């Protein structure tokens, strides 16, 4: 199990989780932690540590702990997962972001910056934007929705989406193999 | 052979009396016939034979009453206060058994029969076979009791005696004419104390008193010794007193019995310190028999 | 001396049993004065004698069943009352009398009452400290139900009742308590701290008795008072020994039950006030409404009766008893605060104006209380801080902690660490149980909560937190607030407010994006974003004072942002105004390319997203990011610059020949990727110069291979390739 999130921004744009989520983010049970950035704080991160240790975050705009990298590329299992923040996208929207996908020789990336869920493949290489599991405030965006995603087996890597409408949490899951 | 005869002196009334008893030297303890002041004593003097074929040439028996003390272990100093005698048989001579009945008139016995230390106080009946050379003598012990009553004044003893600048004590005894059956009973109240008083307690000394004149013999003899306050107290305490007289079963006052001897009962405190030194203080208390009424 | 004296106890015992198997009753006792004759001893310890106490204490007790069941079935030798008071040793008789006297009270309840008084009035007959009280205590389990009562059974030939009961008990007790004072003098003056810790070991021993008598039930709340209450304080203020009190005066409310301690507080805080003065008080009144408190939170009973209003008399009595009290240190003073907060909290968690009044009282305490500033290092501190913990936990609405009237006249003695951490204690727990809307009652408060805490992390923390604290639905009190939070936060300095003033702007961010829903509402919309966002621009100018470069760009960018996503007027140049501002500050301030570059790029990301701009200052910017592109020192962000720049056309071949330039004027590696992006920038645009495309696809196959074959070529190699199958749009 593979916890995925972005953009915690704490204590900037919100300070209060989903107690929902504090819930379904116990301890023990998701493998790995990999977040986008903009954390904002080390206890935003350190509540992160918490929950799991291997973890592995690149630096956004608003991270102000300017030690994390640009970019992250890593293999477990039988997938190549490569990772970025967001913010070196220009513009934010777009195919383009395939682009950012082929100097890297991954089949996985993860992107964010734009606090939205959204988490899907082409070229045959898959690309996550989970959105903020802090229900982090967008700028552009007004209205913001919580939501944390969280597993590869071997060449299959299960992704449980857990959002936050109404009053509970709907978790939604698609499948997603290495081709 | 052993002897001819034997005198056995029984009463007319041996049968309902009793009067106690004691007691003796080495122990022992006398008990005989009670009689007591103003009544007469009536019995039966019987000869025991035993070898037959002897005749005995007596030349008078009779019976006397005697009613005697007994002191300083010298038989001329024995003095017989009341003598009633009863003649038995005239001289003559004896072939069988005999009996001799005895019935004088008031046989006054002015004092009770007390035995102390050296005076015996003693009743007998004294039967005298006069023969030619030696006379037979039986002694048949009489106990008799002296009888006072509960009196008019039996006042209480009081006095607030001790030690000066030591001890401050106050004392007291409810009665001062005590029966032999009394209860003990007193208080002792505290004024002042300077000196460690461990724990020491209260005397019983019988006192009879031997003697005439300038010749006169003290003897040291304690009953009981009781406690006290058992401690060393302050200002504000007492001492309460229950003490029974018949767990020592003491004998009466009769203060100057018959001209030649007394007996007497008194109380001392003594009360003993760490260093043990003995504070004492001399008072009389006066007993006489309770009667079963 | 005392192992010898428990055997020939049991040697005589053993021909006291073999005489009472022998219908020999007085050669056993006989038998068992010689056993009694060694219990005179003075020579043993306090604990020697208590273990030599039961000793005998069974054996006399095979004595007395001896001769109970000899007069139960008729085989009654009379007149055995003065039959064991013969010989002259008062152990062997009074152990002997205590026996045939509760067989006597038993025998002849008609001599209950007198021989009750009577033998303890021979129980006076020796006033030794050691000997008499393990005769007194051996008393009360011979007389333990024997002792008369309402509760007892109906047959018309018994003497005595509860009251000859209770008094020959107490009259028991009064000399058990001054004997327990004669231990304290008896001896020499070497072994009275042997004394006093073998006077903790036998004080229990009189310990026996008032829980004797407090079996007692037919006692009234009032029998107890004018009578048993008494007669147990006549002890207290006539025991003239400070280890006394301690044992007794708790175990007065400690055993004798609740009821009866309900208005006979003020005569027993009282006899508090007549204790000695040497004596730990301490321990006993925290004790003393334990059972209160107690009595207040069991169910199923009778509980507090409010006539007796506790908290108007223990405010005052106990009060008067340090009145009493002389030399003290004044943590044992504030230990009755602990109690005297906490039992008004549970007393009455309603009321609001009794609680307001103890904790002032509790100033008016420190009023005169002529101490120093209160640091950690002393005992005072930490119990100081478990008093006002009680209110931030323990209010049912911790919104109330915040209406406290006097709370913060007390915050003011408290030491630089602690003053904030308690602070932060309270900012933590007003977060911890999650608050709502806030008004003005409860705002300023906070703020000067806050100020003890200011005159970190966790301040990097808390602010953050607190603003999301004070975060309402008010709109122009919030705005107030942001003004005095930050007012306040000005007084802190420069180091903590370079992380927390930001969050003030991400407030008055959401306050403009809470001043922005009212549209259908209120007219004056617009006025107050400006007068906000300077507000924001000289808090951006407070970190612009507080030197710092990388942060203000982005409040100037998502500034921008936010002047650019409401509309209101006269936003745009601001919007522009403050995008140049912060141009201005990358061009002159920020000296490391990479963040010039993470600017300049970002730069464009806001200046795409301004698609708020109109052209005649875009264009400007356009030309200026394009200056700042060339300010860039390095060749590919430049590049990559000119590439956006396209977007920011958006031109078509203008920008795309300034890219090609610009990726011609240069590790020929790392050139060709480019191309490749220029190709990826055509083909974007191509999406939407025909030739262009297929003549630069051509042109990256002849430098494609001339090189040698590395790690990083190879994906590369593939993505040249891929790249012309996303070419294939068929």
């Amino acid at each position: 199990l593979v916890l995925v999130l972005g953009d915690l921004h704490i204590p900037h744009r919100c300070n209060s989780l989903p107690a929902k989520f504090k819930k379904l983010l116990v301890p023990g049970k998701i493998q790995h932690i990999l977040c986008t950035g903009n954390l904002c704080t080390k206890e935003s991160y350190d509540y992160l540590k918490t929950l799991a240790g291997d973890v592995h975050i690149v630096r956004g705009d608003f991270d102000e702990n300017l030690n994390y990298p640009e970019q992250k590329v890593v293999t477990v299992g039988q997938f190549k997962i490569g990772l970025i923040h967001g913010h070196q996208v220009i513009p934010w929207g777009d195919a383009s972001l395939a682009l950012l996908q082929r100097q890297f020789d991954v089949d996985i990336l993860i992107s964010g910056h734009t606090h939205k869920f959204e988490a899907f493949e082409h070229e045959n290489k898959f690309y996550i934007n989970p959105g903020s599991a802090t229900g982090a405030y967008n700028a552009l965006e007004t209205n913001i929705i919580p939501s944390f995603v969280l597993d590869i087996q071997a060449s299959t890597v299960v992704t449980y989406v857990y959002q936050l409408i109404g009053d509970d949490v709907k978790v939604e899951r698609i499948e997603y193999k290495k081709s | 052979f052993g002897p001819i005869c034997e005198i056995d002196v029984a009463l007319n009334d041996g049968e309902t009396r009793k009067m106690a008893e004691m007691k003796t030297e080495d122990g022992k303890v006398e008990k005989h016939y009670l009689f007591y002041d103003g009544e007469s004593v009536s019995g039966k003097v019987n000869l025991a034979f035993k070898q037959p074929g002897k005749r005995l040439e007596h030349q008078g028996i009779r019976i006397e009453f005697v009613g005697q003390i007994e002191l300083f272990n010298d038989k001329s100093n024995t003095h017989e206060f009341v003598n009633l005698v009863k003649e038995l048989a005239l001289p003559g001579e004896l072939t069988q058994s005999r009996s001799y009945d005895f019935e004088f008139m008031q046989v006054e016995k002015p004092y009770e029969s007390y035995i102390g230390a050296n005076v015996r106080l003693r009743y007998f009946l004294k039967v005298t076979i006069v023969r030619r050379l030696t006379d037979l003598v039986k002694e048949y012990d009489l106990i008799v009791h002296q009888l006072a009553t509960y009196p008019d004044v039996n006042n209480s003893i009081k006095m607030e005696v001790g030690i000066e600048d030591c001890l401050h004590i106050e004392f007291e005894y409810n009665k001062s004419k005590y029966h032999l059956k009394d209860v003990i009973v007193g208080k002792i109240y505290f004024l002042l104390v300077r000196i460690k008083i461990q724990h020491m307690e209260l005397q019983l000394i019988k006192k009879e008193i031997t003697g005439i004149g300038p010749s006169t013999t003290t003897e040291t003899e304690t009953i009981a010794k009781y406690e006290i306050m058992d401690g060393a107290p302050v200002k504000g305490e007492s001492i309460p007193i229950r003490l029974f007289l018949a767990g020592y079963d003491p004998t009466p006052t009769m203060r100057d019995v018959n001209k030649k001897f007394s007996v007497r009962y008194f109380l001392n405190l003594v009360l003993v310190d760490e260093e043990d030194r003995r504070y004492f203080k001399q008072q009389e208390i006066i007993l006489w028999r309770k009667a079963p009424e | 001396l005392l192992d010898e004296a428990i055997q020939a106890v049991k040697v005589q015992s053993f021909q006291m049993k073999r005489c009472l198997d022998k219908n020999k009753l007085m050669d056993a006792l006989k038998h068992a004065s010689n056993m009694l004759g060694e219990l005179r001893t003075s020579m043993l310890s306090p604990k020697s004698y208590y273990e030599l106490y039961m000793a005998i204490s069974d054996e006399l007790h095979y004595l007395e069943v001896y001769l109970t069941d000899e007069f139960a079935k008729g085989r009654k030798v009379a007149d055995l009352y003065e039959l064991v008071q013969y010989a002259g040793n008062i152990i062997p008789r009074l152990y002997l009398l205590i026996t045939v006297g509760v067989v006597y009270v038993k025998s002849f309840p008609q001599s209950r009452k007198d021989i009750l008084k009577d033998l303890v009035e021979m129980c006076r007959g020796v006033q030794h400290p050691l000997r008499g009280l393990f005769l007194r205590n051996y008393l009360l389990q011979c007389t333990r139900n024997i002792l008369p009562d309402e509760g007892e059974p109906t047959d018309e030939e018994t003497t005595g009742d509860i009251s000859d009961s209770m008094d020959f008990v107490l009259l028991n007790f009064a000399e058990m308590n001054k004997l327990w004072v004669r231990m304290q003098h008896q001896g020499h003056s070497r072994d009275r701290e042997k004394r006093e810790r073998e006077r903790q070991e036998l004080r229990i021993l009189v310990g026996t008795n008032l829980v004797r008598l407090s079996q007692l039930e037919g006692v009234n709340v009032e029998r107890y008072k004018q009578i048993v209450l008494t007669g147990i304080l006549e002890q207290v203020v006539n025991c003239r020994d400070a280890l006394a009190q301690e044992y007794l005066m708790e175990c007065i409310i400690q055993v004798f039950p609740d009821e009866f301690h309900l208005q006979t507080l003020n005569p027993f805080l009282r006899a508090c006030a007549e204790l000695h003065q040497n004596v730990n008080v301490k321990n006993i009144i925290i004790a003393l409404i334990d059972r209160l408190a107690l009595f207040a939170h069991r169910e199923d009973g009778p509980g507090i009766p409010a006539e007796i209003k506790l908290f108007d008399i223990f405010s005052q009595q106990v009060a008067t008893v340090i009145q009493s009290r002389q030399d003290m240190p004044s943590e044992d003073v504030v230990s009755l605060q602990v109690s005297l907060i906490n039992l008004a909290m549970k007393c009455y968690p309603d009321r609001v104006d009794y609680v307001d009044k103890v904790l002032e009282t509790t100033v008016e305490i420190f009023n005169k209380l002529n101490l120093e500033h209160i640091a950690t290092s002393s005992a005072v501190s930490k119990e100081l801080t478990r008093l006002l913990k009680i209110p931030v936990d323990t209010y049912n609405n911790i919104l109330t902690v915040l209406k406290l009237k006097h709370f913060h006249p007390l915050f003011e003695y408290f030491d630089y660490e602690s003053r904030k951490s308690m602070s932060c204690y309270v900012l933590s727990n007003v977060l911890d149980y999650n608050t709502e809307i806030v008004s003005q009652d409860q705002v300023d408060s906070i703020m000067n909560l806050v100020s003890t805490l200011i005159q970190f992390a966790d301040e990097q923390s808390l602010v953050g937190r607190f603003i999301h604290l004070l975060r309402s639905d008010d709109p122009d009190q919030q705005y107030l607030i942001l003004n005095t939070a930050r007012k306040h936060f000005g007084a802190g300095g420069n180091q903590r407010i370079r992380f927390t003033l930001p969050p003030l702007v991400f407030a008055a961010y959401q306050l403009a994006f809470r001043y922005k829903e009212n549209s259908q509402m209120d007219d004056k919309w617009e006025k107050k974003c400006q007068k906000i966002f300077s507000f924001a621009h000289q808090t951006i100018s407070a970190l612009i004072k507080a030197e710092l470069a990388e942060l203000p760009l982005r409040l100037f960018l998502q500034g921008a942002l936010a002047a650019g996503e409401i509309g209101f007027e006269n936003h745009e140049t601001v919007a522009y105004e403050f995008m140049s501002q912060a141009f201005s500050l990358y061009e002159d301030e920020i000296s490391d390319s990479k963040a010039q570059l993470a600017a300049i790029t970002l730069i464009i990301g806001t200046f795409e997203r301004m698609k708020c701009f109109s052209e005649e200052n875009h264009e400007p910017l356009r030309t200026q990011c394009a200056l700042a592109a060339s300010k860039l020192l390095k060749k590919p962000d430049q590049g990559r610059a000119v590439s956006t720049c396209a977007h920011l056309f958006w031109r078509v071949m203008e920008c795309l020949k300034k890219a090609l330039k610009i990726a011609n004027q240069c590790d020929p590696s790392l050139q060709v990727q480019l191309f490749i992006e220029i190709l990826n920038r055509y083909i974007y645009f191509y999406e939407k110069t025909i030739q262009v495309l297929n003549q630069l696809i051509q042109k990256i196959r002849e430098d494609l291979p001339n090189l040698e074959s590395s790690e990083e070529t190879e994906q590369i190699n593939k993505h040249f390739h891929n790249t012309l199958e996303h070419l294939r749009s068929r």
